[PDB]
C-alpha cells in the first residue's frame, strides 16, 4: 500500500504552533515581570508630610517654607513632636492652629482626656475639624519667654468674615486645668467676646461670662466658676465661667442661627460668639491660629 | 502479518485532540495579551488616597486608645525618639480594642513576593478612603516595617492577635502573649510562646496534618526571616531553586517549610490544588490547622499590642 | 507544607 | 517486503512525544493563568483601576482529560 | 592875760586826727565797692545740669557726653524736655534709669498722678530714691521703631548685686494705662522674675504672677487681674496681677528680710525679686535701666 | 569894751568836745576797716549749697501740687518748650497752696542793689538745705529773672501775693487777682487790679500818708522797671543824681519814688531815720502803707499764681 | 595898741567851721556803719562765712548831742 | 518817699 504516508506531513503544523506558543508565553512571562515592577507601588498619598522641623509653625515658616500644609515641630520644654497644620500666608508668617470649624461632622462632645490629647485629623487642604490639645498648646504657648498671640477667625453663612486678636496669649499646665490667660484685646472686627458679653440678664455677665483666666471644662470634667459642670449641659469643652460667652466649640447647627428649642432641654450653645453676632447664631467656619507676638500680629513687619 | 489498519482509525482522532487542544491555546493565549497589555496601561496613572493624620498620637495603638483613640482608623504613632514615626492601622473594637496591626489580607490588592528589602522598609497601603469620608478608616493590607515590628516587640513585653476568615464567612484566630521579633541583625528570628484561642497553634506546634519529623520541622517558632531575595529557611539544601520563600511566593518566618503561609498568593474562591501554584507548591496564605494545605484565606491579619 | 527528605 | 507488519509502529513516536509536550504546556498554562490573576489583583493597590476578570479553571481540567483519555496508545 | 595862746596850740592835734579820719573813710567806703564786688555771688550748688539734650541718655552719649549725672532730653513724639539722671559707664554707652532704690526712705505710696508724674528727687551722685513717671517713660520708650531694653540692678544687704535685662521693653501710653510689656528675656543672674515665679501656692502663680502685658496700678487705680486694688494691700503702684512676683516698689525693709507680721493687715510686698531671693527678702539697693537693643 | 575874757572859758570846753568826738571816729572807724578787711578774707570761699532737683516737674507751682507736690521745697519748671528750665521755689502751704514765689526777703542775705541786667536775668539763692536734709525747702531771698516773670503772667491770667511781716511777728498781704508785667522790650511794665487782702493798696491806690498830687505820683502800676543803672522812673529831672533807684538803692517799678520799696536796703530792727539812708531819702524795703516810710520789713515776699 | 576889744572874737573862726565840719562828719559816718552793716549781710548769700557785729546808733546820737550842744554862742 | 515839686 505504502499510500498513507500523508498524515503524517501534517504533525509539522502541531510542532510548528506548540512552538509558538512556547515561544510566546516565554515572551509573555518576560512582559509579566516587566508589570510587576512597573505596577507594584503603594498608593499615591495626597496628604503629605513636610520636614524642617522646629519650636513651631513660625519657626517652620523661619527656617524656609512657604506651603501652608502640616508639618512636625517640637517644642523645647517638651518632647516628641508632633503633626500640626501651619498657614503660612506667604508675607513671611506661618500661622499654627490648633482647632477649626468647617463641615460639622467631627463633634466636640469629647470627655477631658480627649481634649487633652486632642480629637479629629489634620490636613493638607485644610479643609478638616479639629482640636489639637490642650497639652500641646500649652506647651506650645509656654516655651521661652516669647509671649503667643492668638487669632479667633470665624465666618457666618453670609461669606463675610472677622478677626480676633490677643496678646500673652497661652494655656497652664494641666497641673492647674489647662487654665487660660492673655494680657490684653489687640485689634479685631469681631469683637471681645472674651472680654465678656452682658448680653441682657442680671447686672451679672461682665464679671461672669469673661474667659481671661479660667481653667478648662468637660462632660466630665468641671473646673468652670459654676457647679452645674457647663460641659454636660452644653455639649463640648471649654473654659466656661456663667457659662460661654462666645465659645467655639458647640454643635454645629447647619445653616447657623437656632432656638431654645432646638436643643432637648432648652438651652444654647454653638459656636457663638457674642461681640459679632447674636447668643443664637452658629458660625460656619471657625479657626484658632497662634504666633508668637514679635511677629507681625500688631508687632511690626 | 496485517496489524496496519490501526493507523487509519486511531491516529486521525489524535489529529483531533491535539487541533481542539493546541487551538484551544493559541487563543487562550490572545486573549491573555490583550489583558497585560491593557492592565499594564492601567498602573501607568497610580492609585490616589488620602488620608488625614489624626491628631491624637502616642507609641503603639495601645496609647491612643487610652488617649481618647475611639475610632478604629489608621494613625501616626512614635515607638521611639530615634525613630521617624509612621501611620499605620490601629484597630480599636476588636478584643477590648486597641491592637497595633502589623500584616493584614482581604483582597491581594499587593504583591506580598516581595524581596527581602522590600520587608524590611514596609510595604503594602496602610490604609484607605471611607467612601467619602475625609479620614481613612478602612484598612488596605501591608507589612509595617520589619525593624519597626521587631523595634516595637523588643521594648517591652507584647502579644499578637491573628485573626482570620474562609470565603464561608466562619472566624477564627490565634493568640500568642509572647511575641518577639529580633532586628535585622540576627536576621529577625521569631520567638512566640503562651498560645490560646482556637484556630491551630502551627506557630509553635506545627501543622496537625502531620506526624514526627513531618510535623515537627513546621514550627515557625524560633526562626528566621526568609525571602525569594535572600535564603533563612530550615531547609538544608544547595539548589538555589529550593527555597521556601521562592516556593511559596512571600517573606516569611519559615522552615521547610510552613504549617501557616500569611503573605503568600491571594488565591480566590479559597480552594486550589497542586497545579495552580507558581511553583506546583501549596503558596498562598493558609493556615492549614483550619482549613488545609489547599485552602487561602479570605481575610488574613496580625496585630500586635503590650502584655501586662 | 512540610518537605520530605 | 517492509510494507506487512513494520510501518505500522514505526511512525507514531512523531505523534506520541507531542502528546506529552502538550499535557506540560496546559499544567505550565494553567500557572499561567493563575499567576496573571493574582499579579492583576496586585494593582488595586498601586494601579489606578483594577482590570476585574474570572479565570476558567473548569475549560482547562475539561481539556486535561482528553489529553489523558490518550495516554497510553501503542 | 595874753599868755593863754598855749591852748589855741592844741587845735592842731583835732584838725589832723579829723583828716585821717576823713581821709581813711574814703580809703574805707573805698573798699567796701571792692567787697560789694567781690561779696556778691550765688551760692555753688554741687548740683549741675549738663547739655546735650538728646532722645534719651544713650543719644547723650552719643553726642559725647563721658560724666555720670543729670541731663535734659526731648523723645520725638512728645516735646518739653525733663530732667533724667544718667549713666554712661565710659564705655560707650549711657544707661538712662527712671527708678532707684536706696536709703529706703521716700515712699512709693502715691496715688495714680503721683506716679505718672513721677516723684522724689534726682541727683548728680546717683544716690536719691526716686521714680522717673509714667508718662516720661512711656514716650521715652515709644519713639521710633528702634527697640529698648531694661536692666533690673538688685543688690542684698549683703554686697552681691545682680542683673536682669529685658528687650523690647516699652510701656504704652496713659490711654492704655501704661500697660508695660516686651519679647522676651535677655540675660540675667538673677533671674525672670516678670516671667511669674509659682511659689508653692495653687497650681496658678506662674500663669498669674507674669507682668508682661499688664496694665499698672495704684492706690486708687485698679487696672490689675484681681479686682484686688493690690497697691492698697501693699503700698506702692506697678503692673500687679496676682499681684506682684517681683514688684520692687513696695516697702523698703531695714536690713532685708521681713515676716508676715510686720504688716499691718498681714501681708507681703516690698523689694522683692522672686527668682533671686525670698518672697520675704527686702533688697538693699535697686535701679531700673533702660537702653536702646541695639546697644548691646 | 572888756568882752575878751570869755574866750580863756568858752574855745576850751569845745575843744574838749571836738577831742572826744574827733578821737572816739578815728577808733571808730580802725574798727570797720578790721571788720571790712576780715570779711573780705570770708569771700574768698563762697557758700556751698546742694539741691537735690525733685522729679516731679511742670510748668509753675500749680501744676506742681496738682501733680503730687505737697512738699514746700524748690522744684524745677518750664512754662515754656522755648526756654531752658529752672529752679525756684514753691510755696505749697499758704493759702490754698502753690504759689510761684518770685521775689522774698528774710535776712538782707543778698544786696538788691544790683544793675539792670541782674533784675533781667535773675539773682539771689532759689533756696538752701534743710538743717541736713539733703532737700531744700528753706527759701533765703532772691528775683527769678524778669523776662521769666514777664513771660509767666504774658501766658495766662495770673494773680500775686505780697505776704510780710514787722519785727512784731504782725502779718499782713495784698492780692491782686490780675497781674502782668509786659515784656523786657516795654520796659517790663506792671499793669496790677483787682486788689484785695488787708496791708495797704499801695500798689495802685498810692500810698495812704499823703493826699491829691502827693499820693497820686506813688502808685506802681502801670510804671516801668527802673535800675541805679536805667531809669524808667516817673520822676522827671535832669541831675543824674536824682533817680529813685539810686535814693532807694535796687530794682523796683518806681514812680517818683514809691509807695512801698521792696527789694530795697534790708535794715536790722525794723526801724530807722532820714541820717542814715544810703543818700538820705528812705530807702530799704518799707511798705510804709502798713507801717510807715520808716520800717523796713523782716520778711517780704511776692508770689504768683493762676486766676482760673 | 589893737589888744584891748579886738582880739576875742577874730580867732574863733577857725574853730567854729571846724565846729561845723565834725557834725558833716559824723552823719556822713553814721550812715557808713549803716551801709557797711547791711553790705556785710549780702556776704551771707555768698561769703562761705559772714562776720557778725554789733552797730551802735546809741553812741553816735549821744556824740551828736554833744556836737549839737555846742553850737552857737560866741 | 515821694519827691515833691
Ligand atoms: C512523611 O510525609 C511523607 C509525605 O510527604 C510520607 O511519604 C511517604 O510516601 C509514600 C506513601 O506512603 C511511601 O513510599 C514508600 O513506601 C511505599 C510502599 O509501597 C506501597 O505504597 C502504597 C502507598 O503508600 C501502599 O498502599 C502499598 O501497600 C505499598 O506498601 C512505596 O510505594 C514507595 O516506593 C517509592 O519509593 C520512592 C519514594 O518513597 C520513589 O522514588 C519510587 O518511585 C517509588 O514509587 C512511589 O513513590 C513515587 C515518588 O515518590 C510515586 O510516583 C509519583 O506519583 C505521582 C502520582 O500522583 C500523586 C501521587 O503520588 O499519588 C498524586 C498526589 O496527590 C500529588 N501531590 C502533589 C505533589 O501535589 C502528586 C502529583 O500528581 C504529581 O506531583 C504530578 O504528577 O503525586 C506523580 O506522578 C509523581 O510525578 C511520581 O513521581 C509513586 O506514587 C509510588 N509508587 C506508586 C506507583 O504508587 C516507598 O518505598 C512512604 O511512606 C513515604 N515516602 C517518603 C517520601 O519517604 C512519609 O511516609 C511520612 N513519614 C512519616 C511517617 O513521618
Ligand atoms: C505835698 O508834698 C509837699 C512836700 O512833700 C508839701 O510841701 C510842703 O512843704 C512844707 C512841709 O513841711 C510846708 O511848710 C509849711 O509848714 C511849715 C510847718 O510849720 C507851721 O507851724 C508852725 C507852728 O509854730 C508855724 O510857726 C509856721 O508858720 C507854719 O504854719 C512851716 O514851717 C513853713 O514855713 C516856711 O515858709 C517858707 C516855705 O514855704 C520858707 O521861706 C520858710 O523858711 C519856712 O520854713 C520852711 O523852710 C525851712 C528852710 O528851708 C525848713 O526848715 C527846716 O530845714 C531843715 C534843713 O536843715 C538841714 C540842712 O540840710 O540844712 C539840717 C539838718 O541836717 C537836718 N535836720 C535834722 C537833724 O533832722 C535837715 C534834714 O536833712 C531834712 O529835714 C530832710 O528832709 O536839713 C530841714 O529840711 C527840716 O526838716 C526843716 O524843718 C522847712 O522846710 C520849713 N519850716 C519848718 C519848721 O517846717 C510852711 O508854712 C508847706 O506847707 C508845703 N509846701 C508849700 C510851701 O507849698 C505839701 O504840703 C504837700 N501838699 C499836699 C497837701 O498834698
Ligand atoms: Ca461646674
Ligand atoms: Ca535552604
Ligand atoms: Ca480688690
Ligand atoms: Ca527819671
Amino acid at each position: 500500500e505504502a499510500s498513507i504516508l500523508t498524515h503524517d506531513s501534517s504533525i509539522r503544523y502541531l510542532q510548528e504552533i506548540y512552538n509558538s506558543n512556547n515561544q510566546k508565553i516565554v515572551n509573555l512571562k518576560e512582559k509579566v515581570a516587566q508589570l510587576e515592577a512597573q505596577c507594584q507601588e503603594p498608593c499615591k498619598d495626597t496628604v503629605q508630610i513636610h520636614d524642617i522641623t522646629g519650636k513651631d509653625c513660625q519657626d517652620i515658616a523661619n527656617k524656609g517654607a512657604k506651603q501652608s500644609g502640616l508639618y512636625f515641630i517640637k517644642p523645647l520644654k517638651a518632647n516628641q513632636q508632633f503633626l500640626v497644620y501651619c498657614e503660612i500666608d506667604g508675607s513671611g508668617n506661618g500661622w499654627t492652629v490648633f482647632q477649626k470649624r468647617l463641615d460639622g461632622s467631627v463633634d466636640f462632645k469629647k470627655n477631658w482626656i480627649q481634649y487633652k490629647e486632642g480629637f479629629g485629623h489634620l490636613s493638607p487642604t485644610g479643609t478638616t475639624e479639629f482640636w489639637l490639645g490642650n497639652e500641646k498648646i500649652h506647651l506650645i504657648s509656654t516655651q521661652s519667654a516669647i509671649p503667643y498671640a492668638l487669632r479667633v477667625e470665624l465666618e457666618d453663612w453670609n461669606g463675610r468674615t472677622s478677626t480676633a486678636d490677643y496678646a500673652m496669649f497661652k494655656v497652664g499646665p494641666e497641673a492647674d486645668k489647662y487654665r487660660l490667660t492673655y494680657a490684653y484685646f489687640a485689634g479685631g472686627d469681631a469683637g471681645d467676646a472674651f472680654d465678656g458679653f452682658d448680653f441682657g440678664d442680671d447686672p451679672s455677665d461682665k464679671f461672669f461670662t469673661s474667659h481671661n483666666g479660667m481653667q478648662f471644662s468637660t462632660w466630665d470634667n468641671d473646673n468652670d466658676k459654676f457647679e452645674g459642670n457647663c460641659a454636660e449641659q452644653d455639649g463640648s469643652g471649654w473654659w466656661m465661667n456663667k457659662c460661654h460667652a462666645g465659645h467655639l466649640n458647640g454643635v454645629y447647627y447647619q445653616g447657623g442661627t437656632y432656638s431654645k428649642a432646638s436643643t432637648p432641654n432648652g438651652y444654647d450653645n454653638g459656636i457663638i460668639w457674642a461681640t459679632w453676632k447674636t447668643r443664637w447664631y452658629s458660625m460656619k467656619k471657625t479657626t484658632m491660629k497662634i504666633i508668637p507676638f514679635n511677629r507681625l500680629t500688631i508687632g511690626e513687619g | 502479518l496485517y496489524i496496519d489498519e490501526t493507523v487509519n482509525s486511531n491516529i486521525p482522532t489524535n489529529l483531533r485532540v491535539l487541533r481542539s487542544i493546541l487551538e484551544n491555546l493559541r487563543s487562550k493565549i490572545q486573549k491573555l495579551e490583550s489583558d497585560v497589555s491593557a492592565q499594564m496601561e492601567y498602573c501607568r496613572t497610580p492609585c490616589t488616597v488620602s488620608c488625614n493624620i489624626p491628631v491624637v498620637s502616642g507609641k503603639e495603638c495601645e496609647e491612643i486608645i487610652r488617649k481618647g483613640g475611639e475610632t478604629s482608623e489608621m494613625y501616626l504613632i512614635q515607638p521611639d525618639s530615634s525613630v521617624k514615626p509612621y501611620r499605620v492601622y490601629c484597630d480599636m473594637n476588636t478584643e477590648n480594642g486597641g491592637w497595633t496591626v502589623i500584616q493584614n489580607r482581604q483582597d491581594g490588592s499587593v504583591d506580598f513576593g516581595r524581596k527581602w528589602d522590600p520587608y524590611k522598609q514596609g510595604f503594602g497601603n496602610v490604609a484607605t478612603n471611607t467612601d467619602g469620608k475625609n479620614y481613612c478608616g478602612l484598612p488596605g493590607e501591608y507589612w509595617l516595617g520589619n525593624d519597626k515590628i521587631s523595634q516595637l516587640t523588643r521594648m517591652g513585653p507584647t502579644e499578637l492577635l491573628i485573626e482570620m476568615e474562609d470565603w464561608k464567612g466562619d472566624k477564627v484566630k490565634a493568640h500568642y502573649g509572647g511575641f518577639t521579633v529580633q532586628n535585622e541583625a540576627n536576621k529577625y528570628q521569631i520567638s512566640v510562646n503562651k498560645y490560646r484561642g482556637t484556630a491551630g497553634n502551627a506557630l509553635m506546634d506545627g501543622a496537625s496534618q502531620l506526624m514526627g519529623e513531618n510535623r515537627t520541622m513546621t514550627i515557625h517558632n524560633g526562626m528566621f526571616f526568609s525571602t525569594y531575595d535572600r535564603d533563612n529557611d530550615g531547609w538544608l539544601t544547595s539548589d538555589p531553586r529550593k527555597q521556601c520563600s521562592k516556593e511559596d511566593g512571600g517573606g516569611w518566618w519559615y522552615n521547610r517549610c510552613h504549617a501557616a503561609n500569611p503573605n503568600g498568593r491571594y488565591y480566590w474562591g479559597g480552594q486550589y490544588t497542586w497545579d495552580m501554584a507558581k511553583h506546583g507548591t501549596d503558596d498562598g496564605v493558609v493556615w492549614m490547622n483550619w482549613k488545609g494545605s489547599w485552602y487561602s484565606m479570605r481575610k488574613m491579619s496580625m496585630k500586635i499590642r503590650p502584655f501586662f | 507544607g512540610h518537605r520530605p527528605y | 517486503i517492509e510494507v506487512l507488519k513494520r510501518k505500522v509502529i514505526e511512525k507514531v513516536q512523531h505523534i506520541q512525544l507531542l502528546q506529552k509536550n502538550v499535557r506540560a504546556q496546559l499544567v505550565d498554562m494553567k500557572r499561567l493563568e493563575v499567576d496573571i490573576d493574582i499579579k492583576i489583583r496586585s494593582c488595586r493597590g498601586s494601579c489606578s483601576r483594577a482590570l476585574a476578570r474570572e479565570v476558567d479553571l473548569k475549560d482547562y481540567e475539561d481539556q486535561q482529560k482528553q489529553l489523558e483519555q490518550v495516554i497510553a496508545k501503542d
